[PDB]
């Protein structure tokens, strides 16, 4: 009658009064960064690669326009659904993420500091993570719900809003979550996968970056540029907090992206992805497990764009080709070039990730698509056929690291702070272009007989410091990110930080309708298409209290 | 046999659709990467024709995969045979009654590599002892039963695999895609590879019972029973190769074990008493119910030797994973029950349950459920003597609830798992805790911890259901026209939810609720006629007949916007059926550049394409056009049973057919688009070769495109159809030899027969598939055709 | 500070099968039986185990494989043999007192 | 009746026909490593390190006289039975290392070159393994089998006898092992567990340097020096050959025996243990699984003799105290030493494996004796507490390399021969005892402040270049054996190839009688106990094809 309806009771399990003791208190915070490893799938990778197909850096790859429609769709600009899987997805997935932040912030917030000592070091951490997918979710959706109630209860979720707060003060309830993180981490984390102060600095200030080309209005033009917001990316770039970290520019540009260099200098936070640690197949990358080329069977997404391909291109003084860049193909044997395009594109003829051995064709062996997406293969996240750290599971996948924040991002984010400032300290932008600039010109190493073996004519210059005008400014510090970063998905993000994204790719489409036949219908509508819906399903459970994002109808 | 087989493009068809597929979209069709060359021009119109097509001898530029024509379904597929024999054995003394029966069934299923069968005994006997006052009997039975199942999804990779792939590879290997061909498996490998992975499975179940009758009419039962299952297998990682799909080399075993104990034990008191007219019986009584679980595997990979006999665990040379996990539940019930019959045409009928689960916390253990029923059995009433031509007719109403508590066996618990990570995945999202701290890329154990999977709630009750129900059962004609009618009104409330979390509560944050009211209605029908005629024949009909409604009354907030049970998340199925589905309204086909124009605005609408109703009328089709399209309950289900005795003879025959439901077919996908599929240069059904074009302009297929520009994969009543259908389930023939023959080889009956399951299907001529029963991908239902015997002494 | 849970499982699988013909016959004073036969036997076993280290909670509700922290080890195999058997046996008595 | 007899087969294993196949031939190879390293146990390691408790260098250590009784007996000459488990089970254990050598070497033997071109120098590891643990046999035993006919039957080695070869010949038969492995093995091994070339020259000089001390007689006396033999010691340890290898003298002693330092310029070959490998508990050193201290519960064996001691004492110039070191203790404040007694040593008040936090007391907590056998600790082979390279099984072992051939060893067997030939080669002997024993004076890094800490005077000066008499000579090599090689397990084996076992060990009985009780009733026996019998039971299955060795008597 009584004793008998209790004798069994949950096997393997902790259950939800338990988790909150000290004794699980570390095993939570290990909890909330394993998500950022093993949260994401091969279409919804905290890379954020899948949604960059919308720029003019790469295109969707695959067997064809079906091949994820819906993120085709993003890709041209057509056809979006708010009721598409993928979109419902990244925002679930995030918001996942931010459960494990909370839940460790929960019970360490219950701690005792004087028998913890690392009470408030840990609970930065945790405020780390949350801005981390707080600022992914801000740049996805523009309008999302800021979740930093730790104590908050299941129920009360269900009278959240995407319109608690403005679009500005949405942008500050993150920079809130990272300014603790820099006033509270240590100066230097001998566990690498663990924020140290410069990085929360750095992230502090990517956020008030983002948040400076202000969209005060309704829909998502800028409404002017807050410079209060500026000289705050100026106070958390300054070189003095970096190098309390020892942080810096690798030597040469390739050892971001090459796994004997992991957590280098210029690796300022990266996800730290692992081999041989007791998981089924490994806690790899499996988020880019689309992307590797056809040398490994499948599945040929993320190529690169032959814009950004002519993008490397330089004039006969080793400067970026601004306004003629695109109007004739690369040609190796009579063009200038970066040497940063043989780092980011690995290009038929040229070898696959360094190595004589695996050379890149216009073929059935290397791209999927007959044609259709091109020939080019993403260099930065793939690796040596013939490394250790490599393993198929599904799918191929390495241990690669994932870094959310290069320190040359840093640098050019200052140079970008300053630029937009205009109060003479731009010809110290412009040391800092110089700084990337010259850098990548040297990086040269592991491709070092590209003349003689091939052809290429490498040729990259700093800019002269002159007293620069603010215009001239931002086309070179666009330019630096343009060659900087390709392929890291946040060239997109970039351009509606700017608010010119209508303007950039919707002349792209007709510039690069020529090289890939997808681009023929597409067309991106202003005021609409600079941030992907707010998931349908989410709005229709919330009762009216989500808001969609503007241009986009009363569904 | 396979009967209801899908018919799918074949090398030179496949051809024929591509060539289409390109010229509609104003490509070049010689630009196909794979092996195909065409000569084709323009008619006088100016729409493009095809003339002539070439193909090369192999798929790849190194020859390595030769161009086939293969009919994949037919290459999987093989005569399935059934065998069947049971042998039963009873005696019966004045002092007790004994049984014993031995049986054996083995299936080999129409899908290669797939089969069934199952080893039985049964003894059950009992005894009386004192003066009939004591009794104690047992019933026991023991299975065996061993299995190789079809893998998830042959039959998706059978209709995707185009004929072009060959079986096999020139070198002899399993075929495969290579050069442009598309991202699918080898489905006759795949097939082959897995049919090592067999479970071997003992239950035993049975129970044993004392009974005593201290006195007249009262009586004490106590029954023990015993459920006990465990089930065996290695399942095995064999390395493939088929062109481009690979599986790196990876060899591996997994040897899984489990057991399920359940055991049942219950007390039983009952009187009777038998009053001149009143009649009455009591029963009150006790039962306990627990079962026990528990399952765990060793996983290794790496074999140098790639059979069954070496792949054990021991002998693997590479990583090493370990699962398994219990869990349990127990339950206590308290019951009482109560008939009462007066002059034997009144009858009242009680019972009361109170009803206790270890899945709920003591504040909720237990719930009380009683019920009532009532009978009038009206023709022994007096005034219903003055109809000789009906029998008995018996009016019957009853009101009662019952529990449920069907749920997780942690239902109630806020639930951390440490969850290291040590499992298959696919894509990565293994959710795992572990992570590498220090940057050292690993070798050696991470650290780790946990991870929340479910919120609990403190205060989970019991589910009740509630049924009302009212009928009426008949007998005309001395007992020859005979049935019966049922009406119901059955509403399940405080319904146990799974419900899920909130967005941004994130990672575990679902939680069981009684949260939810669900109802189902309908009416129920049993009618049979039995006769003999004068000429030798007996015929003996008995059918049948109902329908029902269902309809959601309330649901959570976010089990609403979920589409868990509806409305695809875009509207909440509160107030529809349980598993009805909200889409597009599909209104024919552009066929005019006219009609695109003079149409609302549509992303990706042109000639040829599928014209989406504008159902808020706004001017634009967008994701605000959809409506309830798709319900999946009958009008109306019916069965009947006819039976024939003529010389010796029987026949019998039982029809079945539901009637008025909808079906929603996926392979419609495949079957009228070329690019209504993740993945370009997948084999197609056969339909599309019908597909509309200026040349063929009478037609619903879509013209044929290679982008779905208008994104025709949405949900729409495209894709719902008919799925009306009228089986013969079962038809025998069958002949006793006359007694007087059989009799002097000492045999009460023989008897032989011959018969034939699902020998036919009668179905709508909108339907577009092979079998309304099974339109999609579930293993198919193939026609059967059997003899056997009979022999008793 | 070593904590470890083996979960072992074995079978042990020997069946047998004979046919036996067997005569008698009683004369005046002869006794006597005989019988021939064939008999068959075959025995199959199997072990195998799940080894797991390192447990947060040490008791037997909790250290099960699945929830060990630590380092795993899989182990067994198999072995049998068969026998086959052909016997006859011849029983003669006289008079009850020679046999 | 017949199919049925034959159906059930061997499950889980090779049969002995299939072990032939090619594809099982670097199975067999890898095989013949393991077993140096799975092979031994306890009271059994391949560091022979139970049997130099004979030494004058070490106690036995344990519990007391009968925690290992036998190597009781051995370690006082008294009451050794031929029919002793421990010698017994060490000649077993040895010529199963030999079994896996010789059925890689039958299989490779039937390999064709042309499709399997690294034959030769397969063939050559295993005769180098072949060697190394005849080598070690004839250490132990002198009167040994030569198993070295791969394609020998089971049955023939029943016939096999321990005289079949006088002992010269017996040498040579080793000799002929590693020389054509030296013939044979490439320079350089990139899997470093592999002997290269010079560790074959190495084992090959040793084994010459052994055989010249020429035993022909019927007992164990010298017979005379061979200088045929000596000349390949030249041969063999030519700097010219040690350079083609890259071998050379770690620039601090303390390297040879720490887990970061595993496989450096001087570990010339070592056994390669290992951890996190798959193993139950670890490719471990089980072997010196008795000799860690207190400190981890069990079990004090193996602890260093004052003997020992007091022979890094040096006198005021830094050169040794030849005659007077044991007179009297080694007494910190007022002698000068030399650094390597901190590295072979840990003595009560100074560091355990150079950790502060483990101070070594005359405690419960580090010695198990009661004072019988002393309160030092053997360094070499333990590890810092704290090492990742340390875990409990059954005992407690690490992974770190045992070296068998350390550098040093051969610039002081090179030494050995020159000042054996007298030929004008001495001035170059003292030339190499000079490279020890400076490179020894200054390995003083992990102990820099030992003179301000603890008051340590280290002082150890080079010899002068002059032309020293042979018998000088001989004495100041020996000298720096006792020093340089301490408790590394060939000191008793020193003794005996110099004929000298009897005189030194009697004397060291009565002067270390007076700190350890044992030897009160310890006595060797000359022209007996130079080697451990041949075991009873060995001889007694031979049918008297086996002969015992000199002074035992007729069992």
């Amino acid at each position: 009658c009584d004793d008998f309806l209790d004798r069994q009771v949950p096997q393997g399990i902790v259950t939800g009064d338990q988790i909150a003791s000290p004794e699980y208190v570390d095993n939570l915070v290990i909890s909330a960064y394993a998500i950022w490893a093993t949260g994401d799938d091969i279409n919804s990778s905290f890379s954020l690669w899948n949604y960059d197909v919308r720029s003019d850096d790469c295109y969707k790859g695959g067997s064809g326009t079906e091949d994820g429609g819906v993120f085709n769709a993003l890709e041209i600009s057509k056809g979006i659904n708010t009721t598409d899987w993928n979109i419902n997805d990244i925002w679930k997935r995030l918001y996942q993420c931010i459960t494990r932040a909370n839940t460790a912030l929960q019970s360490l917030d219950q701690m005792d500091e004087k028998t913890y000592p690392l009470k408030n070091q840990r609970i930065a951490e945790m405020r780390f993570l949350r801005g981390h997918a707080h600022f992914m979710l801000k740049q996805l959706f523009k309008k999302i719900v800021i979740v930093n109630d730790e104590n908050m209860e299941p129920d009360a979720y269900n009278e959240l809003s995407n319109t608690t707060y403005t679009n500005d003060e949405q942008w500050q309830k993150i920079a809130d979550d990272f300014q603790f993180a820099y006033d509270n981490l240590p100066e230097v984390q001998i566990e690498k996968g663990r924020p140290a102060q410069a990085a929360a600095a750095a992230y502090l200030a990517k956020t008030y970056l983002y948040k400076a080309y202000r969209q005060d209005g309704a829909d998502n033009a800028l409404t002017g540029i807050n410079e209060e917001d500026l000289k705050q990316v100026v106070k958390y770039t300054d070189p003095l907090i970096m190098a309390k970290g020892g942080y810096g520019l690798e030597t040469d540009y390739s050892m971001n992206f090459l796994p004997q260099y992991e957590n280098g200098a210029e690796s300022v936070w990266a996800i730290q992805y692992s081999i041989n640690d007791g998981t089924y197949n490994g806690n790899l990358n499996w988020g880019m497990g689309l992307t590797t080329p056809q040398i490994l069977g499948c599945c040929d997404f993320h190529k690169p764009s032959q814009n950004l391909v002519n993008a490397f291109k330089t004039d006969s003084q080793g400067k970026p080709l601004f306004s003629t860049y695109d109007n004739e193909n690369y040609e190796v044997a009579t063009d200038n070039v970066d040497p940063r395009l043989f780092h980011t594109v690995g290009m038929p003829g040229f070898p696959y990730k360094y190595n004589e051995g695996y050379i890149i064709q216009k073929n059935d062996d290397w791209s999927r698509s007959k044609g259709l997406y091109g020939y080019y293969v993403s260099l930065k996240e793939n690796v040596d056929p013939d490394c250790d750290c490599l393993k198929k599971g599904s799918y191929w996948a390495s241990s690669l690291n994932h870094i959310v924040i290069r320190y040359a991002d840093v640098l050019l984010m200052r140079a970008e702070a300053l630029i937009q400032l205009n109060d003479g300290r731009i010809t110290d932008a412009i040391s800092l272009i110089n700084e990337v600039r010259s850098r990548a010109a040297g990086s040269t190493m592991l491709i070092f007989n590209y003349k003689e073996d091939y052809g290429v004519n490498f040729k990259v210059t700093p800019y002269d410091l002159k007293a620069y005008a603010q215009d001239e400014a931002m086309k070179m510090l666009k330019w630096e990110r343009r060659v900087e970063f390709g392929m890291e998905s946040s060239r997109f993000f970039d351009l509606v930080r700017w608010g010119e994204a209508k303007d950039v790719i919707n002349a792209y489409y007709v510039t690069e309708a020529s090289r890939c036949s997808i681009y023929k219908n597409a067309g991106f509508t202003e005021n609409k298409n600079e941030y992907l819906p707010v998931p349908f399903e989410q709005i229709s459970a919330s009762n009216g209290n989500y808001t969609q994002n503007f241009g986009w109808a009363a569904a | 046999m396979y009967q209801s087989k899908m018919n799918v493009l074949n090398t030179e068809q496949y051809g024929r659709a591509m060539w289409q597929a390109y010229v509609n979209d104003g490509e070049n069709p010689n630009g196909n990467a794979l092996g195909y060359a065409y000569n084709w021009g323009y008619n006088a119109d100016g729409n493009p024709v095809l003339y002539g097509m070439t193909l090369s001898k192999y798929l790849d530029s190194k020859n390595t995969m030769p161009v086939a024509d293969t009919d994949w379904f037919d290459e999987i597929t093989r005569t399935g045979v059934i065998q069947q024999y049971n042998l039963s054995v009873s005696n019966g003394s004045e002092k007790g009654s004994s049984f014993f029966s031995l049986g054996y069934y083995k299936n080999l299923g129409v899908i290669k590599d797939t089969d069934f069968d199952r080893f039985s005994a049964r003894m059950n006997s009992d005894y009386k002892l004192i003066d009939d006052i004591l009794t104690i009997g047992q019933h026991f039975t023991l299975n065996r039963t061993s299995e190789v199942q079809a893998p998830g999804g042959i039959i998706e990779t059978a209709l995707d695999i185009p004929s072009a792939i060959p079986v096999y590879a020139s070198d002899g290997s399993w075929g495969g895609p290579v050069g442009g061909w598309p991202d699918r498996r080898n489905p006759r490998a795949v097939l082959e590879y897995n049919k090592d992975n067999r479970y071997t499975y003992w239950r035993m179940f049975g129970d044993a019972y004392v009974n005593l009758t201290p006195f007249k009419g009262f009586n004490l039962r106590s029954t023990f029973g015993l459920d006990y299952a465990n089930k065996q297998a290695r399942y095995f990682t064999y390395p493939y190769q088929e062109g481009t799909q690979t599986n790196n080399g990876k060899s591996a075993v997994e040897a899984k074990q489990e057991h399920w104990t359940k055991w049942m034990w219950n007390a039983i008191a009952t009187y009777q008493l038998e009053v001149g007219k009143h009649r009455g019986d009591v029963m009150i009584g006790m039962e306990l119910n627990r079962e026990d679980d528990s399952h765990f595997s060793g996983y290794k990979e790496d074999f140098s030797i790639l059979t069954p006999d070496y792949m054990w665990p021991d002998a693997g040379s590479g990583t090493a994973q370990a699962y398994g996990a219990g869990e349990g539940y127990s339950l206590v019930s308290f019951f009482g029950k109560m008939n009462y019959s007066y002059a034997d045409r009144y009858l009242l009928s009680l019972t009361l349950r109170r009803d206790g689960s270890s899945r709920f916390g003591k504040n909720h253990r237990y719930a009380t459920f009683p019920s009532v029923s009532l009978g009038w059995r009206i023709t022994q009433e007096n005034f219903m003597k003055e109809l000789t031509w009906l029998d008995d007719l018996k009016l019957r109403a009853s009101w009662g609830q019952t529990g449920n508590q069907e749920i997780s066996n942690l239902a109630r618990y806020t639930i951390y798992a440490p969850n290291y990570g040590t499992t298959d995945s696919f894509g990565g999202q293994s959710y795992g805790t572990a992570y590498d701290i220090t940057g050292s890329n690993g070798g050696g154990v991470l650290p780790s911890g946990f991870k929340r999977n479910q919120i609990g709630n403190d205060n989970i009750k019991w589910e009740t259901t509630t049924q009302t129900n009212v009928g009426i059962d008949f007998s005309l004609f001395k007992q020859s026209l005979y049935g019966s009618l049922e009406y119901y009104y059955k509403k399940a409330t405080d319904i146990l939810t799974e419900m899920a979390g909130v967005g941004v509560l994130g990672e575990g944050g679902s939680r069981w609720i009684n949260s939810g009211a669900m109802k189902n209605q309908g009416f129920e029908f049993n009618l049979g006629y039995r006769n003999k005629t004068a000429f030798g024949l007996t015929y003996d009909l008995n059918g049948n007949i109902s329908t029902y409604r269902n309809e959601i009354l309330e649901l959570p907030e976010t089990v609403a916007a979920n589409g868990k049970f509806g409305g695809n998340g875009v509207k909440s199925v509160v107030g529809h059926t349980y598993g009805a589905q909200v889409g597009y309204i599909a209104d024919g086909i552009f066929k005019s550049q006219d009609e695109v124009d003079n149409h609302a605005t549509q992303e990706g609408a042109a000639v040829g394409r599928i014209r989406y109703r504008d159902i808020d009328h706004n001017g634009v089709i967008d994701e605000r056009d959809q409506n309830w399209i798709y319900d999946p309950t009958p009008s109306f289900s019916y069965g009947l049973n006819i039976y024939l005795e003529y010389k010796n003879f029987d026949l019998t025959m039982f029809w079945q057919g539901v009637q008025g439901v909808d079906i929603i077919s996926d392979v419609k996908k495949k079957s009228d688009f070329w690019s209504a599929s993740n993945v370009g240069f997948l084999n197609k059904g056969t339909r599309l070769l019908n597909a509309w074009s200026p040349t063929n302009p009478n037609s619903d297929i879509p013209a044929l495109t290679r982008s779905d520009t208008n994104n025709e994969q949405r949900v729409s009543t495209y894709f719902v159809e008919n799925g009306s259908f009228l089986k013969l389930r079962n038809i025998q023939l069958g002949y006793t030899v006359p007694a007087v023959i059989s009799k002097k080889m000492r045999m009460d009956r023989l008897r032989f027969y011959c018969s034939a399951q699902n020998l036919l299907t009668i179905k709508s001529k909108n339907f577009t598939g092979e079998d309304p029963e099974n339109p999609n991908f579930s293993y198919p239902i193939p026609v059967n055709i059997t003899f056997g015997l009979n022999i008793g002494f």
